[PDB]
């Protein structure tokens, strides 16, 4: 009567992942087995053709193995046909399938990635041993470099040889005024872009003065000595270095004059370290500008620097030693060709479709430029399904000269209306050459939240996966290799079309893009242009406004910021128009980077436009602001038409100039190396970076080697050792971590979250598997700095095989920006954008925040013994218990400041709904969210105008906001909080363009939450950009009011 | 009539999503324009401003559009307004609302099926290539062992013919043992590769089969979705979220 006695006949409980952990798999130490047996048999192939099979330990070095092999081969035949062992080097096939010579004989048998447990012995062929340490580069990259040498494609090979231009130029800048310039590469100053101090920071400073602490070391080393100065915030490291040496060497035996002389000799032998990490203060900036200082001031902390001798620094920095790699007709202008474009389709081959279900199938086509220059067309619905073939010439209504440089054919096979496969080709090659002949294109499947027929934004070029729908085709061939015009030629045709327009006459019906106004335009026009200028990138422009812009294209040079709008008004199918645009863009006023990144998204594919945008960055974008937005600039590379371009040459160079950038530039590229839409491109790029970054390669190699071990470790825990007790697992973990290969590979290296921190010697006592079913590891390390004690003695970060970090990675980045926006406008909401870093396919790292707890923990600790009901006040009680005295008042301010910001950030981004097990409170009272989930409202694809409030302030929070009141909604404490939320919400609304653009640039990545621009459009409604800002506030008040049911209706 | 009008920003683009070439509708800052003709053309929406007595001589919003339903837009500026765009006709309110719950449970089941199969598909893609790489690695492994049984014969059968009486079968038998191991190992290796290739085909067959059913699910996933949206469109002419 429950179920109307209805049987579900099919349902079987004999094993039916619903009943965590979704990616997998990735084989480890030997083919098909995660961890090789602790003792194993290895077949040693000798020069004399004998196969002696040694039992070796898993962890044994090739020195050890060889040393014993040349004992045990004596007992075999033909011993006198072998040279001394030192005349030999091991070699074998790896899991990457490449015969790898084993030079570093200190390596262990497990760490070789070996496929079959066997080792051939040879004398080292190719005498040039050092350059066969591309092994280092191929390890760093995780594909062998020889996999490139045997790629046919000229572009690839052209990229590798030409990109060295950029490498050589960087390495030049490095050893310019060495060693200082070297030290500057490695240890660049970590500084804000602004020297101006926010008003709230200055007020903490005792009218512009900090108390600092310089520490020094004398003999033998051990004893250190404080020298607590009280200097001006805006004085430089040199000045501070002197004031320490002064106080150090004042004396009852030295006159005042005798000090001055002993200071000068001493002063410039020293530089300022930060105690506890490898940050330095290497150039003239206001101390307050260095990030460490400004954080110390915010946290009520007294800076702890160390005087370090320049020679003990330049002791550590080894030479970069850059070496060049072993890889060291006339034509017909497009505009001559007088025919419309036609493209011959031929045969798809491998199309997998149910002929029962699906009627008939065709090929849709179109030309594109982000948006399309003509009518989209198909072919007829022929040889449907049962072996599909159409031998048609499709005819496109555009003349071949009116093709823009950046034009690309998009195509797709469809059903009857539903897309099967897709793939897009560049209509010109990287050498400017109009494509002509026969082309083999293997296709890509449509992704998850993609309903549309065709996929223009998707990546250009063929799938490299063979066994996929290979839809071949043919391009019209005009007896000659047709090329795109020179600039000289386009300038001429621009200047012609210019003067041609001057003689056009009186009326024009659809003058529309002809002015008729002359040099004198009306005042209402010049107002409607700055009106447009300001509108965000997603407020699509009307055809009126487009032609309106396109007419007054020349007055648009007065309002540079209009350019992104202007460009989307050009008709790219009229080379008359396009040529003229190429001449405005030639000498357009450069603009702010925040605006100029719009121009490297998918909707601005032209080379000249994208050049201008890089020219902007080259001028304005600082190394600080670069690493703020590096995620987005690396992502934006996918929309570049060809391997070799200006954006790549910019970033590669920045990477090779500043090693903090370099570090993250490696990891973000390496992050995406699994994804074959980029594996070639990024591989090639990563090769270049690695070949030129000098000694950081060797550092990166340790980091990589450490992550690989951890990946394997968790791969084992999440298979086979599932369905075992945490008890049993943790035995297995520690057992494993103790083995020498792990001890080697996991102990001395740099945090990938921040290579400033060193990691040495893991404390295995505090290392453990967290409770989650994804089996995240909680790892702990000794801070091996000389001054560990002054910063943290223990360094600890969580490694999580199983979850795709890159949504987290981005939201935290967005938060980080909202903070800096807010703070550098003078208003102190304190967000905690904790560190996150994806290093692979659902693999990454999360910074631990010591002394912080999920609200749920608070309430489980503070709740009464007789499990009845948890108290609203326990949060407050737990908080009071921490902060007592004048301290109490300040903790509430902080909770209220953070809680205010997170309220607004959360709402605007639409992040996953908040509740007790994903909100966190720190001992000092700051609140901050974690585990954000899907950002722009991605449960909305089910049903969805939900304009959600995800941070819904329960009683708990409200109590705490209004000290400890009853009916909290009515205190001035809360009035304050509300106004924080209102002045926060607006301040972001003023930078809405940026946030749109940042989200726009991330469409590249295959994040499901960012498939196309209307995903991004959630952020419009929630910031309320179609309204006036007075309305927007009222929208936000309303929106906030209904989630809490009362509180929000005064101003 | 002007308020009803049949056809009369983000959700405009969603109503435009996946309609054919020609489809349209009319939209409403007042200090900007008045109305807006959104018109879909080949996978790109095209926005046209409406300036308001005259909306120049056309005396209404309904006036100007009926004129361009028959005709192209080319003569005003260098396609027509062809497409001005069931539910079991249930004049029920409550019973159209349970269908909304049920089509949503059909849809949301259907999406799981499509979401599951995409993992199966992609894991299968990877696992296949892992095999292909492994086959190359096998083949390479094999070649080094083939090269070995070659390598021995040369230096082996130099030390058969020099001397012969010295050692003789105490020499050559223990040389011939080594060789017998060498080739029957290659025997195993080659079989290990074969045995991988067969699995590749069975994998690749299932690879095709996943896609085959993915593609069959897709078109009905759209119509299930499309009928659901028209159902929830019919109702709306805060109560919804429990069904959904
Ligand atoms: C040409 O139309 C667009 C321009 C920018 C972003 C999206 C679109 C669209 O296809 O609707």
């Amino acid at each position: 009567s429950y179920y109307h006695h209805h049987h579900h006949h099919d349902y079987d409980i004999p094993t039916t992942q619903g009943a965590s952990m979704p990616p997998r798999p990735s084989s480890g130490e030997l083919w098909g087995i995660h961890l090789m047996p602790p003792r194993i048999l290895v077949e040693c192939l000798l020069p004399n053709g004998m196969i002696v099979t040694l039992e070796c330990l898993r962890e044994a070095t090739l020195i050890t193995i060889k040393h014993e092999l040349f004992k045990e081969a004596r007992k075999y035949p033909l011993h006198q046909l072998l040279q001394d062992e030192s005349s030999y080097i091991f070699v074998s096939v790896t899991q990457e399938a490449e015969r790898e010579e084993f030079f570093d004989e200190t390596r262990r048998l497990c760490d070789l990635r070996l496929f079959q447990p066997f080792l051939k012995v040879i004398e080292p062929v190719g005498n040039r041993e050092e350059k066969i340490l591309n092994r280092e580069i191929g390890f760093a990259i995780g594909m062998p470099v020889c996999e490139f040498d045997m790629v046919k494609d000229p572009e690839v090979q052209d990229f590798r040889r030409n990109i060295l231009n950029v490498c050589k130029e960087a390495v030049d800048l490095r050893d310019l005024n060495s060693p200082h310039s070297r030290a500057m590469y490695v240890y660049p100053p970590n500084v804000e872009s602004s020297p101006e101090l926010p008003k709230h920071i200055y007020n903490k400073l005792d009218k512009g003065q900090i108390i600092v602490v310089i520490w020094v070391i004398v003999s033998p080393n051990n004893d250190k000595q404080k020298y607590t100065l009280k200097i001006n915030h805006d004085c430089v490291p040199e000045q501070v270095i002197a004031e320490a040496i002064r106080k150090k060497t004042r004396s009852m035996l030295l006159s005042s004059e005798q000090l001055k002389l002993c200071v000068l000799e001493y002063q410039g032998k020293y530089i300022l370290k930060v105690c506890g990490c490898d940050e330095y203060f290497l150039e003239k900036y206001p101390l307050s500008q260095y990030k460490y200082i400004r954080s110390c001031i915010m946290l009520g902390r007294m800076p702890n620097l160390m005087l370090m001798a320049k020679e003990s620094l330049y002791s550590q920095l080894p030479m970069d030693c850059f070496t060049m790699p072993s890889y060291s007709t006339s034509t017909k202008s497009l505009w001559v060709i007088n025919s419309a474009l036609r493209i011959k389709i031929l045969c798809a081959t491998y199309v997998n479709v149910n002929i029962r279900d699906i009627d008939k199938i065709y090929v849709r086509t179109g030309i594109y430029h982000g948006g399309e220059p003509l009518c989209d067309n198909v072919n007829t619905q022929r040889v449907p399904c049962s072996n599909p073939r159409w031998n048609e010439w499709l005819n496109y209504d555009i003349y071949i000269p009116d093709l823009p440089r950046a034009a690309r054919l998009c195509l797709s096979i469809c059903s009857v209306h539903c897309p099967l496969a897709w793939g897009n080709i560049n209509l010109f090659d990287y050498t400017d050459t109009l494509v002509s002949g026969k082309m083999a294109l293997n296709l890509w499947p449509v992704p998850h939240g993609l309903e549309d027929l065709l996929n223009p934004i998707g990546v250009t070029g063929s799938n490299p996966n063979k066994e996929t729908p290979c839809l071949e085709l043919e391009f019209d061939w005009f007896s000659s290799v047709v090329k795109f015009p020179d600039m000289s030629v386009i300038e001429e045709h621009a200047n012609w079309s210019v003067s041609r327009e001057a003689g056009f006459s009186y009326s024009h019906a659809g003058l529309s893009n002809r002015l008729a106004r002359d040099n004198e335009l009306r005042e209402n026009d010049k107002e409607q242009l700055k009106a447009i200028s300001t509108r965000d990138p997603l407020s699509e422009i009307t055809e009126q406004e487009k032609d309106f812009l396109w007419s007054h294209r020349h007055y648009c040079v007065t309002i540079p910021e209009i350019l992104p709008k202007l460009l989307l008004s050009v008709k790219w199918n009229s080379r008359d128009e396009v040529a003229q645009m190429y001449c405005l863009v030639k000498d357009w006023p450069p603009i702010k980077p925040e605006q100029a990144m719009e121009l490297l998204d998918c909707n601005y594919p032209d080379p000249m436009v994208r050049g201008f945008a890089v020219r902007c960055l080259e001028k304005y974008l600082t190394d600080d602001k670069l690493s703020q937005y590096l995620i987005q600039l690396v992502q934006v590379l996918k929309y570049e038409q060809y391997l070799d371009n200006l954006l790549v040459r910019f970033l590669l160079k920045k990477a090779l100039t500043n090693q903090r950038i370099g570090h993250f530039f490696f990891w973000h590229l390496k992050s995406e190396m699994h994804n074959k839409t980029v594996s070639q491109r990024f591989g090639l790029l990563l090769e270049s970076y690695c070949r030129a970054c000098g000694m950081y390669l060797k550092h990166l190699n340790r980091q990589v080697e450490a992550m690989e071990k951890l990946i394997n470790l968790t791969d084992i825990l999440k298979q086979e050792k599932k369905d075992e007790t945490q008890k049993v697992q943790m035995k297995f973990l520690v057992e494993q971590m103790r083995r020498p290969d792990f001890m080697d590979a996991l102990q001395g290296f740099l945090s990938p979250l921040n290579p400033a921190h060193q990691l040495g010697n893991l404390r295995l006592e505090e290392c453990r598997i967290m409770s989650s079913a994804k089996r995240p590891l909680w790892l702990n390390w000794e801070n091996p700095d000389i001054m560990s004690e002054l910063l943290f003695q223990n360094n600890e970060i969580i490694f999580k095989n199983g979850d795709d970090l890159r949504q987290d990675m981005l939201t935290l980045q967005i938060i980080r920006i909202m903070e800096n926006i807010w703070q550098n406008q003078g208003l102190d909401l304190r967000m905690l954008p904790y560190g996150c870093l994806s290093i692979g396919d659902c693999v990454g790292l999360i910074e631990v925040v010591r002394n912080s707890h999920t609200i749920m923990q608070i309430q489980c600790k503070g709740g009464l013994k007789g499990a009845l009901q948890f108290n609203s006040h326990t949060l407050h009680q737990w908080l009071k218990d921490k902060n007592k005295g004048e301290i109490y008042d300040a903790a509430i301010d902080l909770f209220t400041r953070s809680c205010a910001g997170y309220c607004v950030a959360t709402f605007i981004l639409g992040i996953g709904d908040r509740h007790n097990s994903n909100i966190m409170v720190k001992d000092d009272g700051q609140l901050f969210h974690i585990d954000f989930g899907h950002f722009l409202d991605h449960k909305k694809k089910k049903f969805g105008k939900r304009e959600r409030v995800p941070f819904v302030l329960t009683q708990d929070f409200l109590i705490v906001i209004s000290k400890g009141a009853q009916e909290c909604t009515k205190t001035r404490e809360f009035e304050r909080f509300q106004e924080m939320c209102y002045k926060a919400y607006l301040a972001i609304r003023q930078h809405a363009n940026l946030f749109i653009n940042l989200f726009s640039m991330m469409l590249g990545s295959g994040m499901p939450e960012l498939q196309s621009f209307d995903d991004i459009a959630y952020i419009r409604k929630t910031l309320a950009l179609d309204k006036t800002e007075q309305e927007a506030l009222e929208y936000f008040m309303k929106q906030m009011n209904d989630a809490h049911h009362g509180g929000w209706t005064t101003k | 009539s002007l308020q009803d009008a049949e056809w009369y920003r983000e959700e405009v683009n969603e109503k435009l999503r996946d309609t054919a070439d020609g489809t349209f509708l009319v939209r409403d800052t007042k200090m900007h324009g008045d109305y807006t003709l959104t018109l879909r053309k080949g996978g790109n929406n095209k926005l046209i401003k409406i300036f308001h007595g005259k909306y120049l001589t056309f005396s209404s919003v309904v006036e100007l559009i009926n004129h361009y339903r028959n005709e192209s837009l080319a003569q005003y500026n260098p396609v027509k307004l062809l497409y001005p765009v069931q539910v079991v006709k249930e004049d029920n309110i409550e019973a159209v609302g349970k269908k909304l719950h049920e089509y949503n449970t059909q849809f949301q089941e259907k999406s799981r099926e499509y979401d599951r199969l995409y993992e199966e598909y992609t894991r299968t893609s990877q696992e296949i290539q892992m095999k292909r790489t492994a086959i190359e690695a096998f083949n390479e492994t094999i070649k080094i062992f083939e090269e070995q049984c070659q390598t021995q014969e040369r230096y082996s059968k130099e030390y058969i013919e020099k001397f012969k009486r010295e050692g003789n079968e105490k020499e050559i038998q223990r040389i011939m043992h080594n060789y017998d191991k060498l080739k029957s190992r290659i025997s195993e290796i080659i079989d290990s590769r074969r045995r991988l290739e067969e699995d590749l085909k069975k994998q690749a067959a299932e690879y095709r089969e996943i896609d085959k059913r993915m593609n069959s699910i897709k078109p009905d996933l759209i119509q299930l979705r499309k009928t659901r949206d028209q159902y929830l469109m019919w109702l709306t002419q805060k109560k919804l979220n429990e069904w959904l």
